[PDB]
């Protein structure tokens, strides 16, 4: 049964897992938490302003990938992969993308 | 030491490559003049000078009463203000120095600069493909590829001087983020995006072949960690950035031209989830919640795909890109499309005029790229399959075809040499062998050499030629010059009142706004063709009804250009069965039925056989008015029209609503004021 | 002024110096033992 | 597929689309042309003279194939490299892709001074 | 006419909720800062950083982008150089 | 009169003040508008004036701001910039 085989992800997700990488888990969670429930807002009340929605959203995307990219590039595990790159250039590139994404999305929020 | 030699002599060719790709491109300017040639480059530059003139603010909101009279055209809304901005920023770095520089000239020079640049961007973008050698070759073959230059020639002020440098940029620095997998890249391939978007409309082309990329490296199963940090970065980033652009909105976001992107982001994110419930579960826990998972998102997917077009809440295919995708199309659905001689397909001769060498090499370098596949590689055989497609459906885009084929080619030959210079590795059947890799270097020399004659001639005698200035060479081999076209718009610029309003066929709006500073009714960029039918179906209307079409748009004085005199074989006379198809299209049209001006037999000729409906309307009243008394040849009788080569059909006729206002020395122009409405209530007739 | 005869001249003569260097270029570097260990 | 397998149709391919097939489909002019004699019989032509911007269904075909066989040279050069071939092959394909090399080259270029009197003139 | 203000209202309030679930959950799990120290580079760089994304309020508010953008230039010089200084020592400690 | 092509506005002109004069809103279309008066009636005479006048469209800085229907759209991007921030000072330093 479903619950038993999701039993056995999270006991070994708990188990498994570095606290700075569930640090992001949560982080990721608290940002997709805001964007479903922007996008469950636009479906109820209506697309005007589309300017405002979109800018938001893709605000909580970006974030969210940006996320996704840090929590990947930190990783050990892909060490392997992501050869030359220390986690705290990884940092750095994270915060350089994400001050070009709060920018932007000021430049189309209003 | 060895670096030192090394060093040098990159430094050496590319500074040779840079000061070639710069001379080559000077030769209009010094035949005639530092002036903006062609008819397009005069909206650039009257919009650059205005930005230069009022600044960001007053640009951006700028409206425009000067033109598509009495509507107006919202210029900022309208316009891709990257090459105004680049021209107005290097004007204002120079007179800050008070290198105080005419903007006319940075204009007329910005072209040859960018397209200098260019040669080092398709260094970089070929040493990361391959090594430094091919890259040299890459340089020095686009540096004088005919291609390109024909579109780049000094004064030929127009995006395609720009738009290929930032696409190259743009390549270059995906090339680098797919390698890398940093997310510094995928942030500079985003502001390279944003300001390719801001410059060019054929942006579309890049977010639609970085999501293919994508596509085939997963089908290929080498999609990894790098690729993922890549797009979606370059995705979001370039995403946001590009709806800023006022003129593109929420196309990206509500265009069936840029679901491609998103279908490939949303296929990435299930790719890479997949990988990781993969890497956590056991097969036997995994396999039941993969089919579930996927029996649910792949429908989901399925579903929405078709809702989104069914509604039609996501826009169509613009007929400009479908008629890319259906070559049938615009042919059949806009006229104006068809008219535009630019637009027919490419046959072989030009492929081999704008590139010789390069059509030879280009399948070698596939061969190269398809024996050492990389995540990197599949991006230049993408490119390169791509743009000889596209190429071959629309004459125009070649410029896009021109530098893949010059990397391509650049590593062909790079590696021929590399290899046979190999064997030449005496320093430190042989002598057969030896013989033989003499030879084949000695036959690769001469081919670079032929190709660098073949691009210096064709440079020469076929791209250089102006449009704004006729020339013929006298029986002394004197170069024989007509002005007539500033000759006319000069008149107008100083004779006639400043509120008053010229007609003409939309081709010549913007040498009259330029040049003459008039109001028009219609111009180049056909963004309303029901004016534009409007005014074909006033030039092509018998004169008693033209006339109220004109009385109804205030006109105050028409223009027309005449060959006939001259053997100018592009005259309106040419132009007048699409003028009667377009001013037919519209409803308010149907009595204009262009059957009705062929004669019975099929035929068009003005002559005395000529359809009595053409020898009657508006446009060849005007044309050959009087001419029909000028000896215009020894041998031929009065009346010989040197294009038709026809004795015209109604030689005597008066002129009602129109009097003759200026006909140029040449007759090649002619302007004629639309008589005000009669002083005593009589009619004209 | 310089005329566009001039110019084709030493247009063709940069572009053949080009790429006989371009070919110099690839000895220079198949020579390099270091490029090859 | 393998790689070998995409490049070939790949190469194919470009054979069609140089020779300009697509447009031959929508324009569809004919493989030949035909040209008044002084005796007023009628004469074929094979290439649209002076036309840059035009071609016969033919033209382009064999302009394609000289195309090919230009690029297909130098792979067999390539191959031709490698130490197992025995010799007497190997001299051989240093014949035929040479050969290739040059002539598809020259004939191109003869049909091309065929194409414009006055090219290079 | 625009959709009512009590759910405008409603909304606006309900978005701040994952902002305290964010903070129910850090606080439970282990969240720390223990590993801070008050060497001026690391104050210096959070200053910076946090004027940095409170630049785009006045932006939003008041300025247009050219003074935005002749802020930014200078606030992000000295946090970079803040930040490459802070994280240098951090790269150090770390592979200590 | 208030002509584009056709007349989009026609109305009467008050007589006050001395002088004959009327207040009304432009329309909805920007364009090359022109006021006319046409005076034409039997034994007077022939009356025309003209006057062109341009008609633009809104200034990007006069577009409506702060839409009270949108807040939650600004409360979400000051939520990620807030967040944004606390993840970088607790990330760097627990």
């Amino acid at each position: 049964s479903v619950v038993s085989v999701i039993s056995r992800f999270l006991e070994e997700y708990l188990s498994s897992t570095p606290q700075r990488l569930k640090l992001l888990d949560a982080y990721l969670l608290y940002i997709l938490l805001t964007g479903a429930l922007q996008f469950g807002y636009c479906l109820l009340v209506g697309t005007f302003p589309f300017n405002s929605f979109l800018s938001g959203f893709i605000s909580c995307v970006g974030s969210f990938i940006l996320a996704v990219c840090l929590r990947i590039q930190i990783n050990p595990q892909n060490k392997a992969d992501f050869q030359g790159i220390s986690p705290e250039r990884a940092f750095a590139d994270f915060l350089f993308a994400s001050t070009i994404l709060h920018l932007v999305v000021m430049n189309f929020v209003g | 030491s060895y670096e030192k030699q090394d060093t040098l002599l990159k430094l050496l060719i590319l500074s040779m490559a840079a000061v070639l790709s710069f001379s080559t491109r000077l030769f209009a300017v010094l035949r005639f003049e530092s002036v903006i040639h062609e008819f397009d480059p005069y909206f650039n530059y009257r919009t650059t000078r205005f930005l230069a003139e009022e600044g960001f603010y007053k640009f951006h909101n700028w409206f425009d009463d000067r033109a598509w009279y009495p509507l107006g055209r919202i210029i900022g809304g309208t316009i891709y203000p990257g090459l105004m901005i680049t021209s107005a920023a290097i004007y204002h770095v120079l007179h800050f120095f008070h290198i105080t520089i005419d903007i006319r000239n940075v204009c007329v020079f910005l072209a040859p600069l960018f397209s200098s640049f260019t040669t080092i961007v398709t260094y970089h973008l070929t040493k990361e493909l391959k090594d430094a050698g091919a890259g040299l070759l890459a340089a020095a073959m686009i540096a004088v590829v005919p291609g390109y230059i024909s579109r780049s020639v000094a004064g030929s002020y127009d995006n395609e001087g720009i738009a290929i440098f930032c696409m190259l940029l743009t390549y270059y620095m995906w090339i680098k983020a797919v390698k890398t997998g940093s997310i510094c890249w995928a942030a500079k391939c985003a502001l390279a995006y944003f300001y390719m978007v801001s410059s060019w409309g054929g942006y579309v082309f890049l977010i639609n072949l970085i999501p293919l990329h994508v596509l085939v490296l997963m089908l290929t199963g080498r999609f990894s960690h790098r690729i993922y940090v890549a797009y979606c970065t370059v995705y979001c980033l370039g995403t946001i950035l590009s709806m800023q652009i006022s003129f593109v909105g929420f196309q990206p976001v509500l265009s069936s031209e840029h679901m491609a992107a998103f279908g490939v982001f949303g296929l990435c994110q299930i790719h890479a989830f997949v990988d990781y419930l993969r890497s956590k579960l056991n097969p036997q826990q995994f396999e039941v919640l993969f089919r579930s998972v996927i029996s649910l998102v792949g429908f989901v997917l399925l579903t929405v795909g078709a809702l989104l077009m069914l509604t039609g809440k996501i826009s169509p295919w613009t007929g400009r890109f479908y008629s890319l995708l259906d070559p049938s199309y615009a042919k059949n659905n806009i006229p104006i499309i068809a008219s535009v001689s630019e637009h027919q397909p490419t046959t072989w001769s030009s492929y081999y005029f704008d590139l010789q060498l390069l059509v030879f090499m280009f399948p070698v370098g596939l061969y190269y790229c398809f024996s050492n596949l990389s995540d990197a590689r599949i991006f230049i055989i993408m490119y390169g399959v791509t743009s000889m497609y596209f190429s071959a459906v629309m004459v125009r885009l070649m410029l896009v075809l021109a530098p893949v084929m010059c990397i391509l080619s650049g590593i062909g030959v790079s590696q021929v040499l590399s290899t046979y210079m190999k064997n030449l590795d005496i320093s430190r059947t042989y002598p057969i062998k030896n013989e033989v890799a003499s030879g084949m270097i000695l036959v690769m020399a001469f081919f670079l050499i032929t190709y660098t004659f073949h691009s210096t001639w064709v440079t020469s005698e076929a791209y250089s030629s102006p449009s704004i200035v006729l020339s013929a060479r006298g029986g002394d081999g004197s170069r024989i010059i007509f002005d007539d076209f500033r000759e006319a718009y000069y008149w107008l610029r100083h004779n006639t009142p400043e509120d008053a309003k010229v007609m003409s066929w939309w081709d010549y709006g913007y040498q009259i706004t330029a040049m003459a500073n008039r109001t028009i009714l219609v111009d180049n960029n056909t963004w309303n063709n029901t004016h534009i039918s409007r005014v074909g179906q006033a030039m092509a209307s018998t004169e008693e009804k033209a006339y109220e079409i004109m009385r109804e748009l205030d006109v105050s004085y028409v223009l027309v250009i005449f060959g006939g005199l001259t053997g100018y074989s592009s005259d309106d006379i040419n132009k007048f069965l699409w003028m009667v198809r377009i001013g037919g299209s519209t409803d308010t049209g149907k009595h204009i039925k262009e059957n009705d001006y062929y004669t019975p037999t099929g035929e068009f000729r003005v002559d005395r056989e000529g359809s009595p409906v053409l020898l009657n309307c508006l446009m060849y009243k005007m044309c050959y008015y009087r001419f029909g008394q000028v000896y215009t040849e020894a041998k031929r009788p009065p009346g010989f029209d040197r294009v038709r080569n026809a004795e015209i059909g109604n030689k005597d006729f008066e002129l009602d609503v129109l009097e003759e206002a200026y006909t140029t020395e040449h007759w090649l122009v002619r302007i004629y004021k639309v008589k005000d409405l009669d002083n005593r209530g009589l009619s004209r007739t | 002024m310089i005329t566009d005869v001039q110019l084709a001249i030493f247009a063709n003569m940069l572009g053949v110096s080009l790429f006989l260097l371009v070919v110099l270029y690839h000895y220079v570097a198949v020579n390099n033992p270091k490029k090859q260990e | 597929p393998s790689a070998m397998t995409v490049y070939a149709l790949v190469v194919v391919s470009y054979f069609l689309i140089t020779g300009g097939i697509i447009y031959d489909v929508i324009v569809e002019p004919p493989s030949v042309g035909s040209m008044t004699d002084e005796h007023g019989h009628q004469r074929p032509v094979a290439f649209l003279a002076y036309r840059v911007n035009g071609q016969y269904i033919m033209e382009g075909l064999a302009s394609s194939f000289l195309f090919t066989m230009g690029g297909l040279g130098f792979i067999i050069l390539d191959r031709s490299n490698a130490p197992n071939i025995p010799k007497l092959n190997r001299f051989l394909l240093l014949f035929i892709g040479f050969v290739c090399v040059l002539l598809s080259f020259f004939m191109a270029r003869v049909f091309m001074r065929m194409k414009l009197p006055g090219y290079l003139m | 006419k625009r959709p009512p203000t009590v759910v405008s209202n409603t909304f606006t309030a309900l978005i701040l909720s994952p902002l305290l679930l964010l903070f129910a959950l850090w606080i439970r799990i282990g969240a720390n800062v223990s590993n801070f120290t008050f060497a001026p580079s690391t104050i210096i760089f959070h200053l910076g950083h946090a004027a940095m994304l409170g630049l785009m309020y006045v932006y939003w508010t008041q300025l247009n982008m050219f003074q935005t953008l002749k802020y930014l230039a200078i606030l992000g010089s000295v946090t970079f150089l803040a930040g490459n200084r802070m994280l240098a020592q951090q790269a150090v400690k770390r592979t200590a | 009169e208030f002509v584009r092509i056709d007349p989009f506005v026609r109305t009467f002109l008050k007589k006050k003040g001395g002088k004959y004069s009327v207040q009304f809103k432009l329309p909805d279309v920007y364009g090359v508008f022109q006021f006319k008066v046409d005076y034409n009636r039997l034994g007077y005479t022939h009356l025309y004036s003209s006057t062109q006048v341009s008609v633009r469209p809104l200034q990007h800085t006069q577009y409506e701001r702060f839409i009270p229907s949108a807040y939650p759209y600004y409360a979400s991007a000051f939520s990620m910039m807030l967040g944004l921030f606390i993840f970088s000072i607790v990330f760097l330093h627990m």
